[PDB]
């Protein structure tokens, strides 16, 4: 859980890290273990450099759309209605 | 009277469908908002005068003796509501257009 | 005088400049005292254009020259502030502290506060006209070391008055200026929270009664 | 003849009257009535003051066949002028329900009398729509090249109305309603807005089905119409544009002013509360003492 | 504080000032801090400095509503 | 720049002078703050007179 924690903080910090630094941060003993954690985490390894930006953003977008957060958005037109009718009640 | 006659008299605006989606050109809205705020600053000064008093015996006596008419209270209330409704319609119209049409 | 004693200098200035011209003393301090007070406030609050008009070209100050050490120090500071001289500004900063602020009773308690305000103000003044400076240039100009300048800028940056960011890697002093509709939006909401607050409580009170 | 026809305002009496005439001749079951429309013109503003029925026979079989007694119109008219010179023969009303190309034959006859292009006033008697069931059309003759050489055609002009003061007091006197076409207060204008949307939705539907009929029931392609729909799509707003950002900023100013106006009014109400309450505090002192004196009186 | 002041600040300088243990430690504070977004920065490991990214202006945003 | 003649910023490190148009502060926002200011004073006075009720 600790390696996961580190990986998440360091996601936003920086997109691309040298191979040596990905290992050192997460305190892995071996490079192969590093690439195991990438695949599980759905991150491309391209020239022994991780890239965090793509999937995480897409996923985020998809997660955002659900039957909960639709009534909590509040539409600008909806805000207007409510202000008007409260006067006129 | 008949309800055929009544309906005819009642409708008196064929440009209803247009005019409510019609919004005023925008240079005039900006102008107006500044005028309204700034003008209320001046009727607030007059408001302050009004409530220096509020001590004379009998509300009605105050209105005669120190000429309490020329009532700032009434002008600020009028103005605020007039400007208020205008802005409700403005935000609604522009916002409706934007989504319906695109 | 009452206002000179409280922090608020804004009302003090307005009253103070008119009274250089006119006031026969009555149970209050001499006109030499009163002269140094108008000069002091003038620095603090006044916009640049208006310091020049009302104070430097003052008929009163010019005729009165300097027959006192206190009046001399404050005058020397004014001339370098307006002229954008910076080398001599700092000797002058130190002088007014000794010969003006401590003798004067009312301005003694604000000694720290004044020098803070002035030091922000000058740094500010120079930054307004330059998009960039290098650290060496700015430090040589004020007459302090580069190290002494850095520690001091960073005091006043989170309190927002100098409006500048500082690169360490390239040695450069960038000056951001993003004040626009954003500035004014924050002022209105903050003060707004306070009007709401007062209103709620007085409402509740009367309703009970 | 005249271009002076740029607005048509119609007295509430004209609209009322035409509708009545339709049943006092007993023309129904998709039978037209044509009557003369009397009033002012020769002006940008046309003001239809009044109307009168004309004997009419409609024949469905041939639309080349119709009865209109010419001599009747002219006699009836001239007496009307002596009461009021205001009335001139300015055209003829048609009971609808729709524009026809058989309206054109009728048009020519009335154009002999007139000194302006006859106004062709379609008072539809099916009383459809949330707007008026009255379209205004003036016969324009224009030179146009589309294979045709010179077209004569009926062009829409907008409908508005105007009312005389006396007639207006009479309209309210009938109604118990305070009216809602007014575009009055804040309530009314929100109402009208909702009406305006429901209005639009219908018009667009009708466009959709026209296109359908051309690609399935082979109405001949009319180029002119499609040309216009093409622009409708070319001048369409679009999202992702910094245009949108501006509108959003603008929106921020407008909420700022509402916020302040509403807070001003919280003060005004608070001020009322206190005021009425001083008046109550006085009333209690009075009430204590009055009771005491009443004990003596009893 | 260090961010508001500085647009590029070497991570090496931050390690002396807040007397932080190692170069790895100074990174981790900033890494975790940006998760709640209090600082909003970006770390450059290789270039060996932090560059401020802070929007500052939010009038432009939907937020004022 | 200090006297607001041409109002721009001199970039010492490229050897250039950058020129801006006059900035236009929002009049509405400034005038609004004056009104709000006033409202506070109003409420203070009212309340001192309302001290009678309590």
């Amino acid at each position: 859980a600790i390696r996961d924690e580190i990986a998440k903080n360091t996601e936003l910090s920086y997109d691309f890290l040298p191979l040596s630094n990905i290992k050192a941060l997460l305190f892995f003993n071996n490079e192969k273990e590093t690439e195991k954690f990438a695949l599980e985490r759905n991150w491309p390894i391209v020239n022994s450099k991780v890239y965090f930006n793509n999937q995480s953003k897409e996923k985020a977008d998809y997660e955002d759309e659900m039957m909960h957060e639709e009534d909590q958005k509040t539409n600008i037109i909806e805000k207007a209605m409510d202000y008007a009718i409260s006067i006129e009640n | 009277k008949t309800a055929k006659e009544t309906k005819m008299l009642m409708n008196l605006h064929k440009e209803q469908w247009q005019s409510g989606l019609k919004m005023y050109d925008y240079e005039e809205k900006e102008e107006s908002n500044l005028a309204a705020t700034k003008s209320m600053v001046k009727i607030a000064e007059q408001y302050s005068k009004r409530i220096e008093e509020e001590k004379e015996l009998t509300e009605e006596e105050l209105k005669t003796r120190y000429v309490g008419r020329q009532d700032p209270k009434k002008h600020l209330s009028e103005t605020a509501d007039e400007t208020l409704e205008n802005n409700i319609v403005s935000v609604l119209t522009a916002g409706v257009n934007s989504v319906a049409i695109k | 005088i009452h206002c000179l004693a409280v922090r608020n200098f804004k009302e003090a200035a307005k009253l103070l400049v008119d009274s250089l011209a006119t006031f026969t003393s009555i149970e209050l301090t001499s006109y030499e005292s009163i002269a140094t007070y108008a000069s002091v406030t003038g620095l603090f609050t006044l916009e640049r254009t208006d310091l020049k008009s009302k104070v430097i070209d003052s008929p009163e100050l010019l005729s009165l020259i300097s027959t006192t050490a206190a009046l001399q120090s404050i005058s020397s500071l004014t001339i370098s502030l307006y002229a954008s001289d910076y080398a001599s500004y700092f000797p002058y900063l130190l002088e007014t502290y000794a010969n003006v602020l401590i003798p004067c009773k009312y301005l003694n308690r604000h000694a720290d506060f004044f020098v803070r305000e002035m030091r922000r103000k000058v740094y500010a003044q120079l930054l307004e006209s330059y998009k960039t400076l290098s650290l060496k240039s700015m430090a040589s100009a004020f007459g302090v070391s580069v190290a002494f300048l850095d520690n001091d800028l960073g005091k006043f940056i989170p309190n927002k008055q100098l409006n500048c960011v500082i690169d360490r890697v390239n040695g450069i002093v960038e000056t951001n200026r993003p004040d626009n509709k954003n500035a004014q939006y924050h002022l209105l909401v903050k003060q707004g929270d306070g009007l709401l607050t007062k209103l709620q409580k007085y409402g509740a009170a009367v309703r009970l009664t | 003849m005249s271009l002076q026809h740029e607005k048509v305002t119609i007295a509430p009496l004209v609209l009322l009257s035409a509708l009545d005439h339709y049943e006092r001749t007993q023309t129904k079951e998709n039978k037209r009535c044509v009557g003369v429309i009397l009033g002012d013109a020769n002006s940008s503003t046309i003001r239809v003051t009044n109307s009168f029925a004309l004997p009419f026979e409609e024949d469905e079989k041939n639309s080349d066949v119709w009865f209109l007694d010419h001599n009747y119109i002219e006699n009836m008219n001239e007496m009307c002028k002596k009461i009021n010179a205001k009335e001139k023969l300015i055209g003829w009303y048609h009971s609808g329900p729709k524009l026809r190309a058989s309206d054109l034959k009728i048009n020519e006859l009335f154009k002999k009398y007139t000194q302006n292009n006859p106004l062709l006033l379609i008072v539809d008697v099916k009383q459809q729509g949330v707007g008026l069931p009255t379209d205004a059309y003036v016969a324009i003759e224009q030179v146009k090249d589309d294979g045709t050489s010179t077209e004569k055609t009926f062009l829409h002009l907008p409908c508005t109305i105007e009312a005389e003061e006396a007639e207006e007091i009479g309209v309210e006197h009938l109604l118990r309603d305070v009216r809602d076409q007014a575009a009055g207060g804040l309530s009314i204008r929100l109402t009208n807005q909702l009406k305006s949307l429901k209005g639009l939705q219908s018009k667009l539907k009708d466009v959709v089905e026209y296109l359908d009929k051309v690609i399935n029931k082979e109405l001949p392609i009319n180029h002119t119409i499609l040309g216009k729909l093409q622009d409708v799509f070319n001048l369409l707003p679009n999202l992702g544009t910094p245009d949108d950002d501006e509108i959003d900023v603008e929106n921020h100013d407008r909420i700022n002013i509402s916020n302040n106006l509403q807070k001003a009014l919280t003060v005004k109400t608070n001020d009322e509360l206190m005021v009425i309450y001083i008046s109550n505090l006085v009333r209690s002192i009075i009430a204590f003492d009055d009771l005491i004196e009443n004990k003596i009186q009893n | 504080i260090i961010s508001l002041t500085y647009k590029k600040i070497s991570l090496r300088d931050i390690c002396l000032k807040l007397n932080l243990d190692s170069e790895q430690t100074v990174e981790y504070m900033v890494s975790r801090a940006i998760r709640d977004g209090v600082i909003e920065a970006k770390i450059n490991h290789e270039d060996g400095f932090i560059e401020t990214t802070e929007l500052l202006n939010i009038y432009d945003s939907e937020d004022p509503q | 720049i200090l006297d607001k003649i041409f109002y721009g910023v001199l970039d010492q490190g490229n050897g250039w002078l950058y020129v801006y148009e006059t900035p236009n502060q929002d009049a509405t926002y400034d005038s609004a703050l004056e009104l709000v200011g006033q409202l506070n004073k109003v409420v203070d006075q009212l309340f001192e007179k309302a001290s009678v009720l309590y």
